[PDB]
């Protein structure tokens, strides 16, 4: 079945860069359009940009526009995400997610939905 | 008679290596040669050389020096907020043609345009706001695409090994193997999920692949007949020449001349039925006791789910789902026309903004044609994928996919490698230097 | 720009009852395509529905979609125990898209 | 050109032909040489291009010719040396080697020892240029 499959935590000290990364298993990783968005406790979730691994198209929201870069191995069937400089307060649990297949009768951009998420990994700046 | 070691000069040992081949053509005029008058052909005779159509180093050479050719000829985004509405009109439903805001100072089909809406008080009134679909992509470019078939040659030093047994399947020894300098003709033509132009075997339907028991591999089918398809645009569409900039151009064409055909394919079903039965009759005897079920294709961009052609300079973009459909029990059989055989179509979308060559990003536009648009091209190769589930039940489930670029070309070097000839070598025999 | 607000933040329900969420977008969504998550404590989050009306796969009956405009609403009939957990609503998929707030389905 | 091995370089033999039997028919092939007895474009490019493969073969014919020096094989095609053939690297009974195998097949059995045997040689060549120069430093 699908099932996507990240790293474990990583505890890193303010100034470094996390390198998050997400497993495809259950279908075929260079076919889907892969996104991350993060999750800080109490607060709400926020994108953080999208990957396609097929033609490495790439695009990431304004608010992280020089701080986290997108790169994907397609032989490897894993999707990774570096961040470039860090803050107290990224303290947050990232996730990862895969967008949803397209159907004939719609625009290009009705089906990113992300349909399949991934187990959340936790990053802490200082503890 | 105690052994002695020789060295000897003039061994006909070979030894694998790669270059930077050069490309020969008649007429995509740079850097390409004339095509060579006397293709000497010389027969090796009793070898047997293990060739690997996988692990070659001459598909990252075609697959390199043709998107540099295709950058040579391409030396410009302006995303807006757009607006539009239905246009006024086997039929067209909903396909969005209208003009945009100020370019400078005070016709995008459908796969081109991205809803929004503003904050206004508009709301009641259902204005709708459109956008480029790569609005948010590095570089966006602008620009007749005709495949001429390249020859690719060995330079000075080193020779191709091309086999000739007629019962290819990928990899393993062959036992006719020929050098030649040059190649056959090579039509470097961009498609998924279908081979166009491409070469047909000389035996029954072989399939190939790297390793068949795998799902992630891709299995290259190639056919024995060339089944012809025509797919055509029946509109009619009018340049509007667009001047935006210090003279710079742009088309956004488009025009009402009875707006109601949309272009589509046909493909003979009486000759589609003998094709897949073929196919099966020989997936049968890798995959055992098993049902071949062929099946609708993955989603997510619409450039992967869609055969992808370029007829005179347009792409279409195919719904490839009428086309195998079936399940397939034993070989040759369920068919499905109740006595009819009428020409089993295509339902097809066109672009304009097209993601240019697949792995890295870099946008493009492409110019419309003025006028009806018409194409032909036989249908000679097959992509295909298996589904690794574990419901299986005997029935491996099969789909187009498209894989990657590079395996639209394996399936025509799948022939010849490049090889290195290293003269010394050595061996024992019983004489002795005199010292 | 887009900012999703939602009601109520808690739930005084029983195993049995009906519940009523709302996201009032601060925009007016024109091609009313919308998703509504499922996000358990400790667990990975789950797609609701994956349209304004259209259901994700996997997902029970009782759970259902409707609205249009700015009034996106959901229903679940005949809650159960295995589904107290926190609900996010979406905006599109494009450019620019938030989260919502987020309910509670309490047990108490 | 002589032995019509298909390749310029490659002559003493025919690919496929066991070892034997390639020096068998070369000097067979050899005695009836030395005896003597029996569009324009396109055409100015590819006579060009077939020029680049015989210098560069040429250039590499010579080039080894005096490379092999090393091993006191300086200017010959069919060698001989005096290093004691080790039984450990495939002692397969010299009239086996040649009568079948090819010259293909027998790389591939001593492909983990060419590197090996190539130090030897140059060790054995300079005992000779060390052992019969000093013969003359004795006059
Ligand atoms: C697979 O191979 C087939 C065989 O070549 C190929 O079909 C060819 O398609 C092209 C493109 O439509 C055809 O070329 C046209 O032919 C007409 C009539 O002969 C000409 O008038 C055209 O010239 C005009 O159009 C050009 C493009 O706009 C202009 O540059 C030009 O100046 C003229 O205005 C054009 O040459 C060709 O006739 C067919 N061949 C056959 C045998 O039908 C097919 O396209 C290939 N498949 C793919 C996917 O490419
Ligand atoms: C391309 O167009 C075709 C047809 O318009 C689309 O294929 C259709 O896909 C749906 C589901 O993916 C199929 O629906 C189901 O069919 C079964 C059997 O008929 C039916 O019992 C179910 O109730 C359900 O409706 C539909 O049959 C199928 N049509 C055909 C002709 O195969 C396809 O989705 C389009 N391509 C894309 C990318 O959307
Ligand atoms: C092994 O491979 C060689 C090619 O490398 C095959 O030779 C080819 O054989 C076919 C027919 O057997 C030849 O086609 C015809 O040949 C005649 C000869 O004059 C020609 O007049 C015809 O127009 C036609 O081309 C082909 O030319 C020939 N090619 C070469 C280079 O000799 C051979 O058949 C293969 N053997 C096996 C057992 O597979
Ligand atoms: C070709 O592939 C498509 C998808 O790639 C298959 O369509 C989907 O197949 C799954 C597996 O059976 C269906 O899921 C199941 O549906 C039942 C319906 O009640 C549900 O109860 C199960 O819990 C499970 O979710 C799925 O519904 C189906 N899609 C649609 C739109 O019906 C398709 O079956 C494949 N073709 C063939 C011939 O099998
Ligand atoms: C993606 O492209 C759009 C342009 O189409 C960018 O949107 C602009 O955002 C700035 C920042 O507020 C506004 O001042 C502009 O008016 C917007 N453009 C339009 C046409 O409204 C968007 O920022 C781009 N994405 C990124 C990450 O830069
Ligand atoms: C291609 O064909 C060759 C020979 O027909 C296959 O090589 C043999 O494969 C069988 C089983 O796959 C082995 O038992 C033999 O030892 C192989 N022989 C050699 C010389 O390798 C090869 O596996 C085939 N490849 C594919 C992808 O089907
Ligand atoms: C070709 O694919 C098959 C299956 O797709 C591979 O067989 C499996 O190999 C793994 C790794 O050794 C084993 O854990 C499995 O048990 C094998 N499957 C079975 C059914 O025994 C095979 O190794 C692949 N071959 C190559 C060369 O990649
Ligand atoms: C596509 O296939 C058709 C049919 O297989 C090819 O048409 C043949 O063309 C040759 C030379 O033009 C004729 O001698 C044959 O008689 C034609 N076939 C038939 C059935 O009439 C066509 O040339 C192919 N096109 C390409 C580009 O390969
Ligand atoms: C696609 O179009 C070609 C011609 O453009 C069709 O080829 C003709 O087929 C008929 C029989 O159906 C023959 O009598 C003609 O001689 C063919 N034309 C030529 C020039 O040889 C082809 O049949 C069409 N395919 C489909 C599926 O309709
Ligand atoms: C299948 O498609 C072909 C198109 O290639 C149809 O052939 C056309 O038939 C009409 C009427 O007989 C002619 O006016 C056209 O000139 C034909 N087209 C070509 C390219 O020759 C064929 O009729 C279709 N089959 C069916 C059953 O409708
Ligand atoms: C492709 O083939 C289809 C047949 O399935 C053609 O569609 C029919 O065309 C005839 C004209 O010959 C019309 O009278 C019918 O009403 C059409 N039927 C349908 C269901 O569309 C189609 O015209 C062919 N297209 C081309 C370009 O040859
Ligand atoms: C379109 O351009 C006009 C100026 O010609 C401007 O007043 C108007 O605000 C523009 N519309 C939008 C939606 O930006
Ligand atoms: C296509 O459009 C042009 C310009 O509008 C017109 O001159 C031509 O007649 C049209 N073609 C047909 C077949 O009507
Ligand atoms: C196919 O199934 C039959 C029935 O179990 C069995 O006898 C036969 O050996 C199977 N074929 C293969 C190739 O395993
Ligand atoms: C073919 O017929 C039926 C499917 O309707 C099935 O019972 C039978 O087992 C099938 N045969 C094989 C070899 O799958
Ligand atoms: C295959 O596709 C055609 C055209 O869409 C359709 O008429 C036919 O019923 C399909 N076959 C099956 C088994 O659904
Ligand atoms: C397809 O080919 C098989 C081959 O025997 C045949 O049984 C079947 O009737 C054919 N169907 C059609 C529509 O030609
Ligand atoms: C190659 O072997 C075949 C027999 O398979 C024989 O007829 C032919 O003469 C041999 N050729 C050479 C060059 O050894
Ligand atoms: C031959 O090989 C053996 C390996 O067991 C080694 O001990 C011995 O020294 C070798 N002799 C020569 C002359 O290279
Ligand atoms: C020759 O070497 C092989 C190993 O390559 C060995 O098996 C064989 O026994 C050796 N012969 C003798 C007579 O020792
Ligand atoms: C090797 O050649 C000899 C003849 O010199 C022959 O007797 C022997 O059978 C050949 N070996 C094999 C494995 O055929
Ligand atoms: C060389 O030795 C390695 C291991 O020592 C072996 O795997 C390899 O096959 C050998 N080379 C050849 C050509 O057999």
């Amino acid at each position: 079945q699908v099932q996507l499959v990240q790293s474990g935590a990583e505890v890193k000290k303010p100034g470094a860069s996390v390198k998050v990364s997400c497993q495809a298993s259950g279908y075929r990783f260079s076919n889907f359009v892969i996104h991350w968005v993060r999750q800080a406790p109490g607060q709400r979730f926020e994108w953080m940009g999208w990957i396609n691994p097929y033609n490495g198209n790439k695009e990431f929201s304004a608010k992280f526009q020089d701080r986290v870069t997108f790169t994907a191995d397609t032989s490897a069937n894993t999707a990774y995400m570096e961040l470039r400089s860090l803050r107290s307060a990224d303290t947050a649990v990232y996730y990862c997610a895969r967008v949803g297949p397209y159907s004939w009768d719609d625009s290009p951009q009705d089906n990113y939905y992300m349909d399949v998420w991934g187990k959340g990994t936790t990053v802490i700046v200082s503890s | 008679a105690k052994k002695w070691v020789t060295v000897y000069y003039g061994v006909p040992v070979w030894k694998e290596a790669t270059t930077t081949l050069f490309c020969a053509s008649d007429a995509a005029t740079h850097a390409c040669v004339p095509t060579d008058p006397n293709p000497q052909e010389i027969v090796l005779g009793n070898v047997t050389e293990n060739f690997n159509m996988w692990k070659n180093n001459m598909v990252e050479q075609m697959h390199e020096d043709i998107i540099s050719l295709w950058d040579q000829s391409l030396k410009t985004p302006l995303c807006v907020t757009l607006n539009c509405n239905n246009v006024n009109t086997m039929e067209t439903g909903e396909m969005k043609n209208c003009s945009f805001n100020v370019t400078t100072s005070i016709l995008f089909y459908k796969l081109d345009v991205v809803p929004l809406e503003n904050k206004n008080n508009i709301n009641n009134t259902n204005i709708t706001n459109y956008r480029l679909i790569n609005c948010n992509t590095s570089v966006i470019t602008q620009a007749s695409f005709e495949p001429i078939p390249i020859h690719y040659c060995a330079p000075a030093g080193f020779a191709i090994l091309k086999c000739n047994s007629k019962t290819f399947n990928g990899s393993g020894p062959c036992t006719n193997v020929s050098t030649v300098q040059c190649t056959h003709g090579i039509r470097p033509v961009v498609s998924t999920q279908l081979l166009l132009n491409g070469s047909l075997a000389e035996e029954e339907i072989v399939i190939r692949s790297e390793n068949i028991t795998d799902n992630a591999k891709t299995i290259i089918v190639q056919l024995n007949e060339a089944v012809e398809i025509n797919c055509t645009r029946p509109n009619n569409n009018t340049r509007k020449s667009i001047h935006i900039g210090p003279g710079r151009a742009f088309y956004a064409t488009g025009d009402i001349i009875g707006n109601i055909r949309q272009a589509h394919c046909n493909i003979s079903k009486a000759r589609w039925n003998e094709t897949l039965g073929q196919i099966v009759a020989k997936l049968e005897e890798q995959f055992p006791n098993k049902t071949i079920i062929f099946n609708h294709s993955s989603g997510g961009d619409p450039e992967i789910v869609t055969h992808s052609f370029n007829c005179g300079g347009e792409f279409f973009y195919c719904n490839t789902t009428p086309l195998f459909n079936s399940t397939w029990n034993n070989t040759r059989t369920d068919d499905y026309p109740t006595g009819g055989e009428q020409n089993i179509t295509l339902q097809c979308r066109i672009k304009q903004i097209i993601n240019m060559w697949q792995g890295v990003g870099k946008a493009m536009y492409a110019p419309p044609i003025r006028g009806q648009i018409r194409c032909s091209s036989n249908i000679t190769g097959l992509l295909l994928t298996r589904d690794g589930g574990r419901d299986q039940n005997g029935t491996e489930t099969f789909r187009p996919g498209g894989g990657n670029m590079r395996d639209n070309w394996r399936s025509e070097l799948y022939k010849y490698k490049v090889v290195k000839i290293e003269p010394l070598g050595i061996a024992p025999t019983a004489c002795k230097r005199r010292v | 720009e887009i900012v999703l607000t939602q009601s109520p933040g808690t739930l005084s329900l029983s195993p049995g009852e009906r519940a009523t969420f709302s996201c009032r977008s601060s925009h007016s969504i024109r091609s009313r395509r919308v998703a509504w998550y499922q996000h358990k404590p400790g667990q990975a989050p789950r797609l609701v529905i994956h349209g304004v009306s259209n259901r994700a796969s996997g997902i029970s009956d009782r759970f259902s979609g409707s609205g249009s405009g700015t009034d996106f609403t959901l229903t679940i009939t005949r809650v159960e125990p295995e589904d107290f957990a926190l609900y996010y609503c979406q905006v599109y998929g494009a450019s620019s898209y938030t989260f919502g707030q987020g309910t509670k389905l309490e047990r108490k | 050109a002589v032995g019509l091995g298909a390749f310029i370089l490659g002559f003493l033999g025919a690919a496929g032909s066991t070892m034997g039997a390639a020096s068998m028919a070369l000097t067979v092939q050899a005695r009836l040489l030395l005896s003597g007895i029996v569009h324009m474009l396109q055409l100015t490019v590819w006579g060009i291009k077939q020029l680049q493969a015989r210098v560069l073969a040429v250039e590499r014919y010579l080039r080894d010719q005096q490379l092999l020096g090393i091993w006191g094989c300086s200017g010959k095609i069919i060698c001989c040396t005096n290093v004691p053939w080790n039984d450990s690297w495939s002692n397969k009974t010299i009239n086996e080697i040649w009568d079948n195998m090819t010259w293909m097949q027998w790389e591939k059995e001593i492909d983990n020892y060419t590197q090996h045997i190539y130090t030897l040689l140059e060790v054995s060549q300079i005992q000779q240029e060390k052992n019969e120069q000093e013969l003359l430093e004795l006059d």
